[PDB]
């Protein structure tokens, strides 16, 4: 399966993010109107992916139209890279079970955390900045990148391109606040902290949001939401809860305590602490 | 003997320190400092307490069960 | 007498290791070490404190207080 | 010897101060005070525990105790 | 004075039994423990925290903090 | 140095009443009673944690953690 990403215009790319979405995913009986949902993506046998081709970086060219993402499709994660000129499928080293026909595959010592990418990028999320210009500059990276260990540049380039690829896929949030980059005024995206710890707790949330039914509120460690539009505003595609990122410890997904769903793990986690007294004078 | 089985309906820390929960009804205190948390959070979570004693005022026996 | 009683608005540690709660716009603290945690729960759970006291004028010490779910 | 291994069925605070779990159907005290609040945290999150003992009938005592994330 | 106001973005403890948080892009540490379990639940709960202190140098010490849900 | 930086595979309260998680497949104890709340609520919440100690293989004791929300 293959899917156009094109950064033309904000619609071109929204529309682009709704299609892959309605086709990989199926909404939330609970957290749905109209078309736009929060989705589970379907399951898929482990290994399966689908491709995304990066189109439109100069806006309505057939230029800077060589590169290809590998995503594995039940995570959403970024496998890899392809170079359409070359024939060649960058693929990180936690990806060894993806494979790719037809293309010659470099296996790459590189690991795709982000831990590892920011490390290698020089770069780090919060306050990354990304505008059209980075992303041709991204793109041109990557076309120029040979070898099987991640470069600064590279690394760099994978993290503005997971970004507003596969991150934008899973939150609508990171979809709305890019998309104003592609825009004529052409103004610079910068990641907020809040956006990190959105992708940081993707799978906290894939595993609570399945049990919301109309609760006043939902809180996921420092992740909160107040009402449906919040959600909506925020959440695009979750994991299938029912993959090993659904499950820190425990078995119990939810605790709703007073009209707020909560994350079970998080209420656990200020609710174990011994009389303060006690603590503090135990030293 | 189980003096009261139920969910905490209101805890109240006492300026004696001491603690009060309400359960099926009944007010019942303890002195233990520990308990304080582990009421709070079975009053949070939801959780049946059972509330032990030899006579059925103070309490420091209570049994907690997830519902 | 019951001082306050709605959700806790903010929480703050203090420099001499008291506890001051925001509850229906009053300000109140505590010296008692055992309830800054369960203070936090409360506001983290949006729990409905009564702040009780004899002395009932915001800024004043407290050191009995109930704890209530919706 | 690892005695039990489950979920905590249920907790209890006994009127000496030790702490009660019930794991795999068998009945386990601790007079570790420090486990009161990490049990129950574990049992509230359905935590699989381990509970360590030289005894493994219920009623054995335990001080060691392994939080797993299964 | 107001030193330091946003969530935590991570939490120390050294061993010199200093306890460090960052907030806000700068780091201040406490030595009261009463403020570890408190400091750390702000962190894990997405907190905003407002760390205060006479004087709001790098690498100050704290004993004033207050929390908010927002 | 830096020994060990992960989630947190399982934590263990030991007969001495120290306090050990295993991390990066490594496991490391500490006396420091402040800690043990912390690194539990750390496992509960998927926290990565860094353990800093002079030695690093497993078994090696430790005081200084961070504790991070990425």
């Amino acid at each position: 399966r293959e899917f156009t990403i094109d950064f033309s215009t904000q619609q071109s790319y929204v529309s682009s993010l709704n299609s892959i979405r309605t086709e990989i995913s199926t909404p939330l009986e609970h957290i749905s109107q109209g078309t736009t949902s929060v989705s589970v993506i379907n399951h898929t046998p482990p290994g399966s992916y689908f491709a995304v081709d990066i189109r439109g970086l100069d806006v309505y060219q057939a230029r800077f139209d060589h590169l290809r993402l590998i995503i594995e499709q039940n995570n959403l994660y970024v496998a890899g890279f392809v170079n359409t000129a070359t024939n060649t499928f960058y693929r990180f080293s936690d990806f060894t079970h993806i494979s790719v026909p037809g293309v010659t595959t470099v296996s790459m010592t590189t690991d795709s955390s982000y831990t590892t990418l920011q490390r290698v990028a020089a770069l780090e999320r919060s306050g990354m900045q990304i505008s059209r210009h980075s992303l041709v500059s991204s793109y041109l990276a990557l076309m120029e990148f040979s070898g099987n260990t991640m470069t600064r540049d590279a690394s760099r380039a994978v993290l503005r391109f997971v970004t507003v690829t596969a991150e934008a896929l899973r939150f609508r949030q990171i979809q709305r606040e890019f998309r104003q980059a592609l825009s004529e005024t052409a103004p610079v995206y910068t990641m907020t902290p809040g956006d990190v710890d959105l992708t940081l707790n993707w799978g906290r949330i894939s595993n609570v949001l399945p049990e919301y039914r109309g609760e006043d509120g939902v809180r996921v460690g420092r992740i909160s939401f107040n009402n449906i539009s919040a959600i909506l505003g925020t959440v695009a595609v979750i994991l299938n809860c029912h993959q090993p990122e659904c499950q820190i410890t425990g078995d119990r997904p939810v605790i709703k305590i007073n009209n707020t769903l909560w994350e079970s793990n998080t209420a656990a986690a200020f609710l174990n602490r011994k009389s303060q007294f006690l603590y503090t004078t135990g030293k | 003997a189980d003096c009261a089985k139920g969910k905490i309906e209101f805890s109240k820390y006492n300026e004696d320190d001491t603690f009060t929960v309400k359960v099926d009804g009944k007010e019942y205190w303890t002195s233990r400092w520990n308990l304080q948390p582990l009421l709070q959070s079975a009053q949070l979570t939801g959780m049946t307490v059972t509330i032990k004693s030899s006579t059925c005022s103070g309490f420091a026996e209570v049994q907690f069960n997830n519902d």
